[PDB]
């Protein structure tokens, strides 16, 4: 919010509220957030003609492409992202495993 | 000092010995779409891209045009 205020005046005017993208942006340093917000701000001339960037969840388009200064080098583990819904029929084990993890 | 009319038009003749070199002046260079300037003097023409079929070129040219256009808005975009 401070960074959005420190750019030349623009506003998050739609019913989106900052916590949404905050929960969407766990792995970021302050410098990364300054950059990410500048990348959003460039919407103001790259795509919109408006003097103010009503944001319309455009973050969901750009934040998929931008990345922090973290997450460097090609390393992955969550990529498959199949969730617990895609159990391999661990009927006699998924219970105890998820319980022992979650408690 | 030969004539009071000076602005509307004048003739140089190489029999007249003067010149001036006031460093530099700054002026906008012509757009290709109107000028086509290269093809007149026959230099190694740049490839004329189209604005559609190489979409990343549209991306880059818009990214630069942002800062030509924002000059009226006065913001220095630093693109």
């Amino acid at each position: 919010e401070y960074f959005f205020s420190k750019n030349q005046i623009m506003k998050l005017n739609r019913d989106l509220q900052f916590s949404d993208l905050s929960l969407e942006t766990e792995g970021f340093s302050p410098l990364d957030l300054e950059i990410f917000t500048e990348k959003i701000f460039y919407d103001l001339q790259l795509e919109r003609d408006c003097d103010n960037v009503v944001t319309r969840e455009l973050f969901s388009k750009s934040l998929s492409a931008f990345t922090p200064s973290a997450l460097r080098g090609v390393k992955l583990t969550k990529e498959t992202n199949i969730k617990w819904g895609d159990i391999g029929a661990l009927a006699n084990a998924k219970d105890v495993l998820l319980e022992t993890l979650e408690w | 000092d030969c004539f009071s009319k000076d602005n509307s038009h004048f003739i140089i003749d190489p029999n007249r010995t003067k010149l001036i070199t006031t460093n530099i002046t700054n002026r906008r260079p012509l757009p290709l779409s109107r000028s086509n300037l290269q093809r007149y003097y026959g230099f190694a023409e740049t490839f004329y891209y189209d604005l559609h079929i190489f979409p990343y070129v549209r991306q880059l040219v818009n990214i630069l045009e942002t800062s030509f256009n924002c000059s009226q808005r006065g913001i220095t975009l630093n693109a």
